């Protein structure tokens, strides 16, 4: 049967900070973040949370279904380890804002960056069940970086609509490979916060690499790790690593000499990158961030199959494939993500300063506050009068949000 | 198959990933972070020893070390 992702939209922040600026204030070489391919990410303001930041990711995909499509969505799931509650989940505030059926199921779910690949899979199941035809899912992967790990922490949604039409990708069903256990490489024990070991981690993302895959490879005969997929997208907590990831992944399995890996790097895993760079790591929207830089900066004048790799610390790990055809490349072209990365405003380091100071306002667990939305007159700016949602106040707990 | 020869092919892969460090000294005190190699090239020199010595088991079992001495040892140990 036929299922994917029918649509899929972006939400990459208001504002962005360029991570040169973070090294120049920190006395560090700037050549160190080049040299692990981060540019910028995107910084959420006071004024912004998880919920906000799906609702905007989403807010295209709704605008553009006729009254009935729109009705068809029966469950939303939020794809988050920034949660805002211990039960309920905001996909309740999302169904509120965006005018979706009260017929909907809504949840939450966590497994750090795994969380995104999970929803879809869900919403995938949905479909292909056949419980419900005509039902449609909407997934949304949305996290934030909220500090009261920095360089490299972002914000950011990514909004899927997934149904029997996969206008945008096209899934390969039942070509799955995972892999998980447990293990204590990241985790986030506490609000606003996080704890882990940079080196575990990064060893843990490739075993599970290496394992997923060899999963699918078992499940999927005859697949090439080069010749079967045209591009690949990964988690990527930056694009270095996912480069070394690559680099170990094309040496086993390959035997590339290093001139090859490279090219091989630059023309499947690059394009992929691009819009993860202008956001940094945005946890479990990340992949489908890559995802949707890889539509809209590789080449798709013939369909293409892109292989997807998640992973999430603590961890569970899940490599997977679909197709994406010139028309559906076609379609995600209309949505201007990389004219939306290059409007946000671009923060001083005083200002980003401040925002970190500001940003204790909103921690988790906050009972009533009202949001200044001047705290920055000039990212206000960029804001006001483009359909946005945004964090207006908390009152007795109760989040309130505002079109602006 | 023991440490201190571990520790030879350790330095090796070091040099050769952070080739700056070819003339220098590298004691068992050294720290791979200190010297200073990035997450992505500590895991590099890492993978290259485990490959060195066909050693295949998960990654994640040569996490922890503090140092290439340290390192030698959890290697020495497999």
């Amino acid at each position: 049967q036929q299922v994917g992702i029918e649509a899929l939209s972006v939400y990459g922040g208001a504002a962005q900070l360029e991570l040169r600026k973070l090294a120049q204030a920190r006395q560090l070489d700037i050549s160190r973040f080049d040299n692990l391919m981060m540019k910028e990410k995107a910084v959420s303001l006071p004024y912004e949370d998880p919920v906000s930041y799906a609702v905007n990711a989403a807010k295209p995909i709704i605008d553009r279904l006729s009254d009935a499509d729109k009705q068809r969505i029966e469950m939303v799931i939020t794809c988050s380890e920034s949660g805002i509650d211990f039960g309920k989940s905001m996909s309740t505030y999302i169904q509120e804002y965006l005018g979706l059926s009260r017929n909907c199921r809504m949840f939450e779910l966590k497994q750090a960056c795994y969380s995104g690949t999970a929803g879809l899979q869900m919403a995938i199941n949905l479909i292909l069940s056949q419980t419900f035809p005509g039902a449609k899912a909407l997934v949304i992967a949305t996290d934030i970086s909220r500090f009261l790990a920095e360089p490299s922490s972002g914000a950011g949604a990514v909004a899927l609509l997934v149904s029997d039409t996969p206008h945008i990708f096209q899934i390969d069903v039942g070509c799955n490979g995972y892999y998980g256990y447990e293990v204590m490489d990241t985790c986030r024990p506490n609000p606003d916060s996080e704890a882990g070991d940079a080196d575990l981690s990064l060893l843990s993302y490739l075993d599970c690499c290496e394992n997923a895959y060899r999963h699918y490879q078992n499940r999927v005969e005859g697949v090439d790790y080069r010749e079967s997929f045209d591009y690949l997208s990964f988690h990527t907590p930056f694009g270095g690593m996912v480069k070394g990831a690559h680099r170990n992944m094309m040496r086993r399995l390959k035997r590339a000499k290093p001139a090859e890996i490279e090219a091989d790097f630059q023309r499947r895993v690059m394009p992929g990158l691009v819009y993860c760079q202008q956001v940094g790591n945005i946890m479990g929207a990340t992949l489908f961030l890559s995802l949707a830089s890889t539509i809209d900066n590789g080449d798709f004048s013939t369909p293409r199959r892109i292989g997807m790799f998640s992973y999430g610390s603590g961890c569970c790990s899940e490599f997977y494939s679909g197709v994406v055809t010139p028309e559906g490349a076609a379609i995600a072209a209309q949505q201007g993500i990389s004219a939306q990365l290059a409007d946000r405003y671009s923060l001083s380091m005083e200002e980003y300063e401040q925002l970190l100071y500001h940003s204790s306002a909103v921690a988790f667990g906050t009972r009533n506050v009202t949001l200044d939305y001047q705290l920055f007159p000039g990212v206000w700016k960029k804001i006001a009068g483009k359909g946005r949602l945004v964090l207006k106040a908390i009152k007795e707990f109760h989040r309130k949000y505002e079109w602006v | 198959m023991s440490k201190e020869q571990v520790l030879k092919i350790i330095k090796k892969y070091t040099r050769e990933i952070a080739p700056e460090l070819e003339d220098s000294p590298l004691e068992p005190t050294d720290s791979l972070k200190k010297l200073g190699i990035d997450s992505v090239n500590r895991a590099e020199i890492i993978m290259m020893v485990m490959e060195d010595l066909s050693l295949n088991i998960p990654r994640i079992e040569l996490a922890g070390a503090k140092n290439i001495g340290e390192l030698a040892d959890l290697f020495a140990a497999k």
